[PDB]
């Protein structure tokens, strides 16, 4: 796995540093790594592939070395070294389709593949090359277990959810309370409802909550708080809860009252922000807990209070929602996000090949069904598999 | 769990559920409510015969509709038990009975709670809104007396019954709004009346009023700056009455889409006040 | 509903709310149910002033306290109308009305499921234990044949009401239990009598019995195997009826422990009415 | 036109063009009716030439405006015939005339497919909710009894003509609703009268009706739940009908832009 | 080129697309039949129409691959070009749109622009290695 | 992780888990049907009920091997980390609940609190060999 890696930085390197009419000595440390790749490789025999519709190859390698004794590279050792660099590429692209695609329930950390076992001997050791990358360099602190840390930008955190809840109903649906959200990838909007505009409340205050809890802890989040649910503005009609009738809702929106965001770890209060919009920050959480109520306005012009009667028939529904938006977080397990396309690089071998479902993953790979059961065993899986599509992304993109 | 008042979480994804308008004309019942001048003009005694038919066409059994009749909005007033599941009854419009048509439906189309009164021994006073005072029988004369906080009368005394102001003299059905807070006391002639106070729940479901020509007069929230025109009142011109039954036996979907079952006949109703 | 069918969880160790007995007596009412006989011996124009000055002591307002009154046990189960929150009911006892006063208990002290019944032109048989039939009016005699398999009548004639056998004979308030798996021809004179078969569900919690003297003659249930004693089936004794309105208006918060309100309906009737 | 093929696709943020209202007064006509005694009160001879010259302050032509009458609501429903391009009403209320009023504006204001109908020969239903049958003419008197599956009657006899169930007596404009999937034996006065099978279509938009007294009295639907109240059922207050005619002349770029041409 | 790579049936959130170049969406309106009295008023059968039904999506494409060169959210090789070329009041040319316009670039994007325009991103890209 | 790895009908005294996190419990009651004088009063078809029916478990692990640091009954190396807190009057921390209360801990037993309390109860084990 570390020689993996060691194996495609310097097939990079070598596509990159020789070229022609270069200096002899911007690459003379390069091809005393290169030749002791080849020094190290020949001989030995390999065999990828063989599951779904992937082909079975076999590898040789019986190469030479390269020259060490020009003072400009010419276009003689740059043709004959292109010749030896599309061997070792189109070797690497089938040792990485091989892992990404293959996976275990005992210990997923573990190499998978015939090829990638064969390499974890001592004898391959010393092809190993400088690790700078992000997940090898956390996959190096992660098992001697010491702190790691991956930096997203958003975080794809919250599975899909778009539900209701009713906290005051009846089989006519004309008077209702309660909430309404949508959480999806990492974007949170609550809004609540009364359809009485708190008029036999006490102190015609009604107070709403909504808790939504994380599956992975993270830190130093950058938040953007915004006082309106803009998907929850129109009106529209909405199925009851088992799927007999529907019921309409017609809203007219005033603002939040005594808005409170907190953000919890293990039941602690770490952050806490009263009336605060805009950016805000969160260092250590795994819980948010929003907390909003509507007050009544005492004070209405005549075109306000028509709207608010007293008796049954209510035309205009009150409400009132927030808006939440993670910007950029620090998690310390893998995650999906909007920038990199570690999860569209595995999810495209698999469909290509036409792999079976396996006794780990979900069918399809669907995101929303592994972050929602995303157990320590599926968690080992995701990170071996998610290091090897970023080694394969430096040759082949 | 019958008396809890717990929440419920569904989804916005799940799938509806089949039509379901063909079965509720199956199981239950219909009520027909008509004067009693609409036999006159009809000419027949099969009709009821003939209307059975005519509804078996749209999906009721022989069995379900149920026919019955009354003389006129003043003496269907005084008691109207309405006792079926789905109950439609058209009146006639009439312009000198203009409050009378409208203290009727605030009686059916929503649910009033009661507790009785004894008018010797106490002194009543209405608390909000809600507080109306509904008393019915063949003949009510209400009078009414406010008091200060000396118990004294306000520009009446209480021995003398002749200055006592005056709300209704002689009705069926009488709702009587007064000024909510005040103490007063009261002369109802409850020989052939009796009055209780009720407070007012919420619509009642299960019923509608088709007007049968004239103007569009009807006014629940006894509020002047509120008069509200729910899906359940519905106006009608008419020539002939047997082209106002051809019309309610043709559209009884939309008759029947507009009105649902009465909250409190159901099971799940049962420590909040049932049927 | 909705919150129906969903689990509540509880938990031990939580500290326990306050008292709940002041708020109880301000806002609900209360009535109770005295014989002619009471008010004849006291014979006091103000002994209802005097009462509601006492009821005050014990935490209830004025105007939460009324007043009814009725003939004997037959007159008062024409219509057994409950009007107020919480109802007790005086019955003297007497050693010939035996079956008439546990007839009384059973159909206050429980709750309804009436349909109406059409007897010179059906069959009806029960369905099982729950299965009752009712009937109640001015004087009435019901006469009932067992029937068949081929509908012929076992021990009488279809034709002859002769040959019919009685279960009643001129009583106000019947409550028939036949056997349950065959059909029955009914005779009742249907012109002071409306017979209807009812359903037993659970128990009313609006209501109490107080026996004024005797012993204990009740089986509220029909099987001979119970004759339960429930804590609103009480008794005391007597010489005079100062002595019996002292007790009750000492004694309200004994009562009122075990009257357990907010089984209240919304009508005043003893049933539960459906077609 | 309108297609309900051929789909018309457009584009946003295209430039609003110039009021084109001026050129719709130039290249159009204008056809006023009012009853009878309108013309009474007023007993002038040449009030339709001072007419004329007021509407030609508001751009229309000294070619385009038409006056035409009728005696009342029960001599002008025997056949209306609107051909103007625009064209507007003025109907007293009356208050016992309520449901003839209802009636006209029924005729008026919605398209009708409408088709023959041979009482003596065929047996008739009505398949569509929108389905209605309008019969015309000097005076309908219509029996109607219904049919089983075996072809017999219902509550009458299909041979004795007395034993029917009458909807209309001797009345020139009668629309009738009869419950939907029977079919009917018919008796009509087919001398006076004349019975069609119309069916009801999207609104007429070159005629509108403006109610002159009472209150609003229009269910223009057939059933019980909706009485809507649209963009051209208006209705105004009068005491001197030379004042009436005022408020017509004067806001015409009002009531021509709620309505629409024939095209 | 026609043929049907992914599909996605009742299926929302985050989805893969892995090699496409015509996106087909495809939804339909369905009345619900069974109808609460608040909702049964707004669909009468009749001609007024009040309250007009809708049904709508929404997509959005986070983060792909291609072959040629586009424009962004995060890098700025499209500015470093446009403010050269408005700063020294340079005239249209025979290639570009005026004032470079990347709607009317990416409409007709034919491969004499893409060749063009390859060739003035790489030199950007050099430029901003030196000076920012 | 949902998958049945054991299971159990009508066998009680001591039975064997190789690996799981999640116990499922499940058992009815049935009503007898047929019952002696003495047992037929007890249940009524009516409504007072003065004898509640009960059906009830019991369920109890003697020993079990775990891969993170617990507490159980044989040893004390629980006994020795609280000790030492509550001799000094140590104030209340970031990461252990105050008074390092058990079942506040194993409530919320957070992998940033496995990593503390696997430090604490090596040292306290290191401790125990010198001074008991
Ligand atoms: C509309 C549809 O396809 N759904 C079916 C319907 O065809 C069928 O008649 C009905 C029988 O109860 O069950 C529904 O689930
Ligand atoms: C009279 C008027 O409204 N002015 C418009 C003017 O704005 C427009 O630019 C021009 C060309 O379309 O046509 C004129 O009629
Ligand atoms: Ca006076
Ligand atoms: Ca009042
Ligand atoms: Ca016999
Ligand atoms: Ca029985
Ligand atoms: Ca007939
Ligand atoms: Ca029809």
């Amino acid at each position: 796995m570390d020689v993996l890696y060691s194996l495609s930085k310097t097939l990079k390197d070598a596509r990159d540093k020789i070229v022609e009419g270069t200096l002899y000595s911007n690459v003379s440390d390069l091809i005393q790594q290169f030749n002791q790749m080849i020094i190290t490789m020949n001989g030995n025999e390999f065999q990828t592939g063989g599951i779904g519709n992937l082909p079975i190859r076999n590898w040789n390698f019986n190469f030479g070395l390269l020259g060490t004794t020009l003072l400009n590279l010419d276009a003689n050792y740059v043709e004959t070294a292109r010749n030896t660099i599309d061997y070792f590429v189109d070797f690497v692209d089938n040792v990485c389709m091989d892992e990404m695609v293959r996976e275990s329930q005992r210990n997923g950390i573990a190499p998978q593949s015939d090829s990638l076992r064969k390499l974890s001997a001592i004898k391959f050791k010393r092809i190993n090359f400088d690790n700078s990358s992000e997940y090898i360099e956390n996959w190096n602190l992660q098992n001697r277990r010491q702190r790691t840390g991956f930096t997203f930008h958003k975080p794809n955190i919250f599975p899909y959810s778009a539900s209701f809840t009713l906290n005051r109903s009846q089989p006519a649906h004309d008077n209702l309370m309660g909430t309404m959200w949508l959480n999806a990838g990492s974007e949170i909007q609550v809004a609540g409802f009364d359809y009485s505009c708190a008029i036999n409340a006490p102190a015609n205050i009604q107070q709403f909550e909504h808790i939504v809890p994380l599956r992975r802890v993270l830190t130093t989040a950058t938040i953007t708080l915004l006082p309106d649910a803009e998907r929850f503005s129109f009106p529209r009609v909405i199925n009851s809860a088992d799927g007999a009738t529907t019921w309409f809702f017609n809203p007219v929106i005033l603002r939040p009252n005594n808005v409170e965001v907190e953000f919890l770890l293990n039941g602690q209060i770490i952050n806490t922000y009263q009336a605060r919009f805009g950016t805000i920050v969160a260092r250590n959480f795994d819980t948010i807990r929003l907390s909003f109520q509507l007050m009544r306005p005492p004070n209405m012009t005549p075109a306000v209070a028509v709207l608010f009667p007293n008796a049954q028939p209510f035309e205009h529904h009150a409400t009132v929602g927030l808006t939440l938006r993670i910007e950029s977080a620090v998690c310390e397990s893998v995650l999906a996000d909007a920038s990199e396309t570690l999860l569209a690089n595995v999810t495209s071998v698999r469909q290509e090949y036409a792999i079976p479902v396996g006794p780990v993953f979900p069918p399809g790979m669907n995101w929303t069904d592994l972050i929602t059961n995303y157990s320590p065993s599926r968690e080992d899986n995701l990170q071996r598999v998610f290091t090897v599509a970023s080694i394969r992304s430096m040759l082949i993109k | 769990n019958y008396g809890i008042n717990l929440p419920i979480t569904g989804s916005m994804d799940t799938a509806y559920a089949n039509s379901t308008q063909e079965e509720t004309f199956l199981t239950s019942t219909l009520c027909l409510y008509y004067p009693t001048e609409a036999a006159t003009e009809i000419n027949d005694n099969s009709w009821k015969d003939t209307l059975s038919q005519l509804f078996l066409t749209k999906g009721w059994p022989t069995g379900s509709v149920y026919f019955k009749e009354y003389t006129n909005i003043a003496s269907f007033s005084v008691d109207p038990q309405l006792y079926c599941d789905y109950n439609v009854v058209l009146m006639k419009y009439d312009a000198t009975l203009q409050l009378d048509m409208s203290e009727l439906a605030d009686l059916i189309l929503n649910e009033w709670l009661c507790n009785p009164m004894d008018i010797t021994l106490y002194y009543y006073q209405q608390t909000d809104e809600a507080n109306k005072w509904i008393s019915m029988g063949s003949s009510c004369t209400i009078k009414v007396c406010p008091l200060n906080t000396q118990t004294l009368g306000i520009g009446c005394l209480t021995t003398d019954a002749t200055t006592f102001e005056e709300v209704a003299t002689a009705e069926k059905l009488v709702i009587t709004d007064v000024v909510d807070g005040v103490n007063h006391k009261l002369d109802v002639t409850t020989a052939t009346c009796t009055i209780r106070n009720c407070k007012k729940l919420g619509p009642r479901e299960n019923v509608a009023v088709i007007q049968v020509g004239g103007s569009d007069i009807l006014d629940i929230t006894a509020d002047p700056t509120t008069a509200p025109q729910t899906e359940r009142m519905m106006r009608i011109n008419w020539k002939k009455w047997w082209q106002v039954f051809y019309t309610v036996v043709d559209y009884v979907d939309q008759i029947i889409q507009v009105m649902s079952k009465r909250s409190r006949s159901l099971n799940s109703a049962a420590f909040y006040y049932r049927v």
